[PDB]
């Protein structure tokens, strides 16, 4: 459903990390499934090889946590003009206070110990309920 | 720039942002809006020094690096009672309980 | 214009009206002060700094910095997240 065209016509990328997270680039091959590539340290940029029309989104490598190109969700390369390349600008969402707490929460705690937090039982089940490519991908589509 | 403050006296907090060019007195004015006294009457402080009316925020040290949205600077207020003014308070927060052990 | 959040202990927080408004929940409470009893100061005062945070780069193409949670307050600041739904 979600997939990247062969357009077959190359685009010519400029990764930037601007989080402070260690990025995870994702590309979705022809068939929808996520192809992921290597990471992106904090601060860091890369020159990419890519198509117009291809899809890529980016997450944090170690969480799976959700980030942002260009303010969205979707990077699709396009059409490279006076032969410049395309600046992808990954950087942090505001995330909610409850994601954000979710995340330093599932840093501190195994997911086995979660149940022996003393928290409402809806929690658990957030806690659990950890970022998965797949999972935003169906949302998405 | 904008500067990101939190303005303390006693268990009162203030959560309000500021130009860095604008002035002690004129955060003084703010302070007159929200808890209705008037400058003649406020003490404002760094830490444990005084601030003069006439300095700006930047001069007194409250920057774009130091007094951000996420972590704003504290700034003390002092009140006068008819002719006296008080000792600078500001009462803490509380405390955090020991880390679980699944952490 | 601003309103008052009291948090459990007593310490009145005054922030901006439209800040407070971005949670439901708060908005709710408020139809000028609020009073938490389940919410420590400790915690009131991150709730707070999320605010100032939010309305700051909700909007923007700037770098985003990181919210900061120290793993001390980090359980109390998730339940009061999850009951103020922010």
């Amino acid at each position: 459903v979600l997939r990247s065209v062969n357009s077959r016509e190359p685009s010519q990328v400029i990764f930037c990390n601007r989080s402070p997270r260690v990025v995870l680039p994702v590309w979705l091959n022809f068939d929808g499934e996520p192809q992921p590539y290597p990471t992106l340290p904090p601060g860091t940029g890369r020159r990419i090889h890519s198509y117009r029309g291809h899809l890529w989104l980016f997450r944090d490598a170690g969480t799976h946590d959700g980030l942002l190109v260009n303010q969205t969700e979707l990077f699709v390369p396009s059409l490279n003009v006076d032969g410049q390349p395309i600046f992808a600008n990954i950087t942090l969402p505001v995330y909610t206070l409850k994601e954000r707490c979710l995340q330093v929460v599932r840093s501190l705690v195994k997911p086995e110990n979660y149940r022996r937090l003393d928290i409402v039982r809806s929690l658990y089940e957030d806690l659990e309920d950890h970022p998965n490519v797949q999972k935003d991908l169906e949302r998405l589509t | 720039m904008d500067v990101f403050l939190m303005i303390r006296r006693h268990k009162t907090t203030i959560f309000t942002d500021a130009k860095e060019s604008s002035t002690v007195f004129e955060l003084k004015r703010i302070v007159e809006g929200i808890l209705k006294r008037p400058p003649d009457e406020q003490r404002l402080y760094k830490d444990d020094q005084l601030l003069d009316d006439g300095k700006t925020l930047g001069e007194c040290g409250f920057t774009s690096q130091t007094a951000r949205p996420q972590a704003p600077a504290t700034v003390g207020l002092a009140f006068r009672a008819d002719d006296t003014f008080e000792a600078l308070c500001i009462e803490p927060f509380s405390s955090p309980p020991e880390l679980p052990d699944v952490m | 214009m601003y309103v008052k959040l009291i948090s459990s202990d007593g310490h009145e927080f005054i922030v901006k009206r439209e800040h407070a408004l971005t949670s439901g929940t708060i908005k709710a409470m408020l139809s000028n002060e609020v009073n938490f009893r389940e919410i420590p100061s400790h915690v009131l005062s991150k709730v707070c700094m999320y605010f100032t945070y939010k309305v700051r780069y909700t909007n923007s193409s700037t770098e985003i910095p990181e919210f900061p949670i120290a793993p001390e307050i980090a359980l109390e600041l998730l339940m009061a997240a999850n009951f103020l739904d922010c």
